């Protein structure tokens, strides 16, 4: 086509509904995390995660409003994978790089799970 | 605005 | 903070909304623009549009499941602005410019509006 | 990946 792009757009977007997750609006989910719950938007954690595309396009999970994680799900890997969902930034650190990597592989985020390898190789 |  | 930001995770996210759009996947709004009718997300609305942001965090039209534009609303000027707010791309042309200007202004799309200025302005 |  013969279209103009705004590059800044996609950001914008991203951010306008980070606020709105901040601020509760619009949230039609909870995430349950063992004794954690994570309030979010349905199709941002499908547009971010093959876990959650797979279950919400399930013609009977579609429409919980609650979907529990594994037990072995750490809450604050998921915690921090939440954040990057809504943020593009992850907060990767060695006191947390295991949890987030194994959060990342169940919630199939293959990006995140590419950077965690490639920072747990650079330290061995 | 850009020519993508 | 320390963290590490995935430059084109933005542009992935919404790639995969443009996608659960085209799918008609937890679309949860049909926006009337005299005889045409366009499925979205609210939450994407709001997130490109200060008219939609306005709207749906209204006590009573966040409950909506229809909105009707002012009958003056062009539906090929607000399909643009649809098509731009889910891909960061504008169909802007000579045939449709005027349209997608005066709908980007009910819409309160300040970016779109600065662009269809100057180039109306360009070709004065 | 990047330092933002
Ligand atoms: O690493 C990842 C990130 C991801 C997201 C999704 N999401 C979607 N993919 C295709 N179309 C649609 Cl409509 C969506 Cl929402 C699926 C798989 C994966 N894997
Ligand atoms: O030109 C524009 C584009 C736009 C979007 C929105 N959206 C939001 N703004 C602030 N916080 C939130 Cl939560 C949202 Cl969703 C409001 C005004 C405008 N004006
Ligand atoms: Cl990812
Ligand atoms: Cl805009």
């Amino acid at each position: 086509d013969s279209c103009i792009q705004f590059t800044r757009h996609a950001s914008d977007v991203l951010l306008n509904l980070n606020r709105l997750r901040s601020r509760d609006i619009l949230t039609d989910v909870v995430i349950v995390v063992s004794r954690e719950q994570f309030r979010a938007h349905k199709t941002v954690l499908m547009a971010c995660s093959g876990l959650f595309y797979s279950i919400f396009t399930d013609q009977l999970k579609c429409n919980l409003s609650v979907i529990n994680l594994d037990p072995e799900i750490n809450p604050e890997g998921f915690c921090i994978l939440l954040d990057f969902m809504y943020t593009s930034r992850l907060n990767l650190r060695e006191g947390n790089i295991m949890a987030v990597m194994a959060t990342a592989m169940y919630l199939q985020m293959e990006h995140v799970v590419d950077t965690c390898r490639k920072f747990i190789k650079a330290s061995e | 605005w850009v020519i993508p």
